[PDB]
């Protein structure tokens, strides 16, 4: 069955960096695409980034101007790299894969987490 | 662009639940919203497609439609399995961007 | 030289009749192409997916989803019946020719003209146009048939069909790759079906580039191209349509009363009482030889499901039929799935002082017999107990899967080994003449768009092209588009296509129908007052001829 | 040959499309369908049938009792999702002789569904049949789906 | 082998219903001529013919 | 299928395709016709049955 | 004439089988050139002094002192790989072939045009383009090498790699001779290094003239200039790689406990204890055979000073080195001294569609395993007691004279009379093709930059040149510049490159390496929706060869 | 007997290949252990129509 797991949580500094990472297994991991949402705590899910197999990519207009997300399929690996944080962005991430098979640059008309995995926490304080 | 819910919703056991998500043509218009089912402090599972479809072994009670810019889950037959938070979920194409709902608490009375 | 001309105008059809009854039809088109150059000299992938017209539920039919390479290339498309005979000539064909052949064809650029514009800075805009002469037009053939087949007269995208009217050259496109999935629905269905363009699969990736694959050639106004003849190697096409559905098949039955005085009502009579009747039948279980009953050779024509949406890799498509619907011809109101519906402009056939964006239509109802009428056809059990109770019985006025509007005919194959079936007829003057076959290991006995399919090959793409005309400030390290000339070309494109046809013969004592001017079309092959033009739709499949 | 597109993109990205401009009923081509103005890529004419549609999962009865109605394509979606291979993509069960992994033990065979690469199947999910009329938006009297027994 | 075909299908054209044919006759039979149906040839003849 | 209790699927049911083998009509004695014109379609059918 | 072109457009690839497995590749390009009028008709000799970088301590790798001829012509130059062949035909070579020849190779200049530009006095500025067919394009054919050798690729400036994209030729420039010091440093050294240009040796000033020295051809808008073919006497260029090094040369030790179980832990044991082996060895005075000790045949591979940088006449210059680093394949940060780095622009592969000055780059990792692995090595004293202590072993780690970051392996050589390595293999699409044989009576084995090195000569440069179009206001006595109107050219440049190549055989049970399309790379290969288009490197030793 | 493809395309085609998943498909186990993985034969598209 599909399992993900996740890591790379950390605490930071108001203004650093930091860089998380995502391991998948059991399906065609070129096919589907692979997202990140996370959640700050006590409120609701929020989408950060998607990548897709081609290596395209779709930003929230919150990280658009900040953060970057790629794969290797050749390793069922999902990266995430944040930079300039705020404070604003504490938050536990949670990685998910699509039910729709999409690949390349026409993606995100469509959109539907069906599996998660386990989620890890990022915290930018002082 | 954001989607919107009701803060809670309240139900007795074996009764049935309406929860509601409202958008826009820009996002539910087009692309349908997709549930989601969060246990307090567990990851989200997915419940109800976009299509109406559910998950292999998502049991019957949990059903959805759309109609015009807003959507709604259906709960029949409330068992004491449901008491969590629920999240509709959709898609913008115009910008490509990933819309979630603010979060709705069900309780179960 | 530049004033030395590279070609002669011929717009003539001749008719050299040789021994033993046939004839060799030569048909010459001479035509003014104008060439534009292109919006941009870059290959484009493209892709089209209108989900606003598809998320309505129950549009599913009208997706047009699909990728494309846009080329900076046009293609010279000259496969319609309208560039090469005109009204008088079809005239001649099919009211005097019983079968027509392919035989050859040829086709030339001659007396090309570069010219470029330039706009002044006065205050109200004047511009000028001058001549090139050392400027090229590219042109390129695919003899080797290495190009994607794009045939234009399925976008009415030929050339034009009058001599006097100057023409153009299609901007030419081919279909990319792509994986797309759609859920049918109805106006009611809950929630939004999956409505996604899948991407594009890698290993059915083919980039296809001009520059690449043909010689090209580069010329000048005092150059020529000239393609050679190909001759093609397809089957005959016939002029004439089979009436006999399996009713009028074999011996008729003996009439032993026969009438005795004429009249509506005076009918003749078998005589013999149904089940006590001679004869042979495929129902072994009946003592009943009726005409509906009574055994035949073959079956003409065949059910198959008709408006059937089929999906694959790319997205649904209508399955075809080679075949037109029954009882259309009696009232064209009934013309629905199989009889074959035009669209067209002004340069093939749309009143030419015409306004607007609306095109002319044509549906095309076919003289041949060979169709169904799905109102008139029932199932019932094996017993045939008669006359037949509701229980045991299938009528086309009954529901399927629960639906009101669906019944059993829609659903309905009956394509066997025993089928018979014709051609489709050729459609004058927008209907495509020549197609190619297509490379899978098992073909289809027939096209539904041209009477003729090539069975080798048939003859390459003729591709043109405005050569670039850069200005002194060129940078090909630079992201922007590049900066050129405005340049546009008009030549002349001459071709020669070659048939060969039989002369009909009268083997009736009744005549037969023929194509004739009257008073109520006679103003359609004229010009107006003011010079407007129509080319009307033509029936090809006159005469008949025997089935059996 | 594709639809000419009227309207190309001035940028790369996933939202920028091109568009054909021309009103669906006001286009030029061919169609199979005379009682309709729609041309568009799911009604305009092509010039034959790729593949056909087959009943699957089919048992025919003769002499010597039931077997499956055979097959000569594979399945639509089956590359995309190798867990929908079904009626048409051949399965190969073999021993140690011919594949199997020779040191490993057991009577159980080595198998695996065999995708061809080749897109002439079906995707039967997509397709419907509706009433000849072809009135749009079409109704639920007026289509049979495959969702519907 | 064979093929299954639309048994007793009546179809309309222009001149009116005819049964669908069928290039094979039915299975079971030769066991009991009870069961011939669709595809079994069926030959009425007189004094002449036999 | 359609309601009726005496109609079933395999009534209205078609499996020929491109991998059916089926054989000519065997001769008929006496009252078999021996030979048939072929139809003067441009598409001929694979058999005749009389 | 005017009107009439000289040569077509030819930009195909043929591959004509031959008997025993031989393939003659013919590659066809053309190209549009884009050729604009000097800065200025004369020759000037320019001295580059970047003194403020190389001030600074530290810098002076940064060192880009010299003395160049700026000459007025321009260099077609077609010396790379992406000119000749696009991704699928370096897929088809790559993938079915085991060996290169280069054959032949010619070119020519075909359908000159020549433009003037003229701008109107008008206050809202306009200027127009005109045809000079009197104008005339100077083509120079360097046929007996007479000039400098000055291969584009090494500056990314040879012609583009797309057939539809307009292409520009390189301004022509040549080093002159010059006398630099520049006495390296680091961060903290004190006082200033001695860094001066000395001016040139007179006993080495060459300066070299088209004009005098190469025939010059005036081609008006009705002329051609065509090369002749010329014929290579290159060696083979291998298309497959070897992975054996040292120590996978031979016969294996025999292994007296095989395995009894699979795993990834479950090794075999020699089983012979390591001083009682039997073998032979260079190590005359210790008894263990071990495979690190155990005789080879020769070397495979050698060590060099790596970011070593010698100083002659000219300045400093980096140590090459003929083979990569060991370790880089399995990471990809580890690529340094010895993987070539290739910066281009959008003419050779970057998107062509993406702004700003920042070029593309790529580091070429070969397949080939002849590389070291400089932190596995170490050297111990002769007496050979082991385990080795502190004092009798120089290990990567220990410094060298006293700094922390330079170990005995920067400044280390193990090239000798055992030295096996390869040449150095095609680089797609940047690389270049052939290179010249340096005039020194001692030649070097092998060029770093063309897997085929011309041993007597190979063809001549072309060189191009719009010709001076004076005003009436031409005055020679006048020391300013030349008063020209502003003159631009267009002409087509078609050539064609001949190779050998042999078809590969499986020689093992294993499927080889193979270059494929798949869904990661899948747009790479295609164009994008505003026409963008990229080129990324290839591989070109993929199959694997025994190297013993 | 069997044709040499050509390339018709500017883009590369499919081709089967090994790498570092498929690898110990195709050589034998510690123990001699051996396995013929499927594999497929239509790699390369040609244009239908």
């Amino acid at each position: 069955e599909v399992q993900l797991v996740e890591s790379g949580g950390d605490l930071v500094k108001p203004a650093g960096s930091l860089r998380l990472s995502c391991v998948a297994s059991g399906f065609t991991f070129s096919s589907y695409g692979m997202n990140w949402v996370r959640q700050a705590p006590g409120k609701g899910l929020q989408w950060v980034a998607g990548v897709n197999s081609g290596g395209f990519t779709g930003y929230a207009d919150a990280v658009k101007g900040r953060f970057t997300i790629s794969r290797d399929n050749a390793k069922n690996t999902v990266y995430l790299q944040m930079n300039s944080l705020t404070a604003e962005d504490t938050a536990v991430y949670y990685c998910a894969k699509d039910r729709y098979y999409c690949t390349g640059d026409y993606c995100f008309n469509l959109i539907a987490f069906g599996y998660w995995g386990q989620g890890t926490l990022v915290t930018v304080s002082s | 662009s954001v989607l919107t819910q009701p803060t809670s919703v309240s139900g007795s056991l074996g009764q049935r639940v309406t929860i509601s998500c409202s958008g826009s043509t820009n996002n539910i218009g087009i692309v349908g919203a997709s549930w989601y089912q969060q246990l307090p402090g567990k990851a989200p599972k997915l419940l109800v497609y976009s299509d109406g479809n559910r998950p292999s072994g998502v049991p019957d009670r949990f059903s959805g439609s759309n109609s015009g810019n807003s959507a709604t889950l259906t709960i029949t037959g409330l068992q004491a399995e449901d008491e969590a938070d629920y999240y509709c979920q959709s898609v913008d194409p115009t910008l490509g961007v990933v819309v979630f709902g603010g979060g709705t608490h069900l309780t179960v009375l | 030289g530049v004033g030395i001309s590279t070609g002669t105008f011929n717009n003539q059809t001749e008719f050299k009749f040789l021994e033993n009854g046939w004839v060799y039809i030569t048909a010459n088109s001479s035509r003014l192409v104008h060439l534009n150059m292109p919006e941009s000299e870059n290959y484009r992938r493209v892709v089209v997916n209108n989900l606003d017209k598809t998320a309505v539920n129950g549009n599913m039919a009208l997706d047009d989803t699909h990728a494309e390479i846009v080329t900076p290339w046009s293609l010279v498309d000259a496969n319609a019946w309208g560039v090469w005979f005109n009204p008088g000539d079809w005239q001649l064909i099919v009211n005097t020719m019983s079968e027509l052949h392919l035989v050859s064809f040829e086709q030339e650029i001659f007396n090309v003209v570069l010219k470029t514009v330039s706009e002044s800075a006065t205050q109200p805009p004047t511009k000028v146009y001058n001549n090139d002469l050392t400027a090229s037009l590219m042109v390129a053939l695919d003899s080797n048939n290495t190009m994607p087949f794009t045939p234009a007269a399925m976008r009415s995208e030929t050339l034009g069909f009058y001599p006097w009217k100057p023409t153009i050259p299609t901007p030419w496109r081919y279909y990319f790759q792509w994986d797309r999935t759609l859920i049918p629905s109805h106006t009611g269905t809950s929630g939004t079906p999956t409505n996604i363009y899948h991407g594009t699969d890698p290993d059915d990736v083919q980039f296809y580039t001009i520059e690449n694959s043909v010689p090209v050639h580069l010329l000048r106004t005092g150059d020529e191209f000239a393609t050679g003849t190909f001759f093609f190697d397809c089957k005959p096409c016939r002029l004439t349509h089979t009436w006999q559905t399996n009713r009028a098949l074999g011996l008729p039955p003996f009439l032993n009363s026969l009438p005795q005085s004429e009249g509506g009502t005076n009918f003749g009579y078998i005589g013999v009482q149904q089940d006590k009747r001679r004869g042979v039948t495929q129902m072994g279980n009946t003592n009943y030889i009726t005409e509906a009953t009574i055994m035949r050779p073959a079956e003409v024509g065949y059910s198959a499901p008709y408006y059937s949406f089929e999906a694959s890799t790319q997205g649904p498509f209508k399955t075809p039929i080679a075949a037109g619907r029954g009882g259309a011809q009696t009232d064209e109101n009934q013309a629905a799935d199989g009889d074959p519906r035009y669209a067209f402009g002004r340069q093939h056939g749309q009143k030419t002082t015409t306004t607007g964006e609306t095109p002319e239509r044509f549906t095309y109802i076919a003289h041949q017999d060979t169709g169904r009428y799905p109102e008139g056809d029932w199932i019932q059990n094996i017993n045939f107990n008669l006359p037949v109770t509701d229980d045991n019985v299938l009528l086309p006025t009954d529901p399927i899967g629960g639906k009101t509007g669906i019944n059993y005919t829609n659903i309905f194959n009956t394509y066997g080994p025993l089928t018979a079936l014709n051609n489709v007829p050729p459609v004058y003057p927008n209907g495509q003449i020549w197609d190619k076959e297509f490379d899978t290991d098992l073909k289809p006995r027939l096209h539904v768009n041209a009477p003729f399919v090539c069975q080798n090959n048939c003859p390459g793409q003729l591709f043109v092209k405005v050569a670039p005309n850069l200005t002194n400030q060129y940078d090909p390290d630079a992201s922007a588009n590049m900066s050129r000339i405005v340049t546009y070309s008009d030549f002349w494109w001459k071709g020669k296509l070659v048939f060969k046809a039989k002369l009909r013969a009268s083997h009736t004592w009744n005549p037969i129908q023929q194509m004739s001017i009257n008073v109520d079309n006679q103003f359609n092959y004229v010009p107006s007052n003011i010079g407007g033009m129509k080319i009307v739709y033509e029936k090809s499949q006159l005469a008949p001829r025997k089935l059996y």
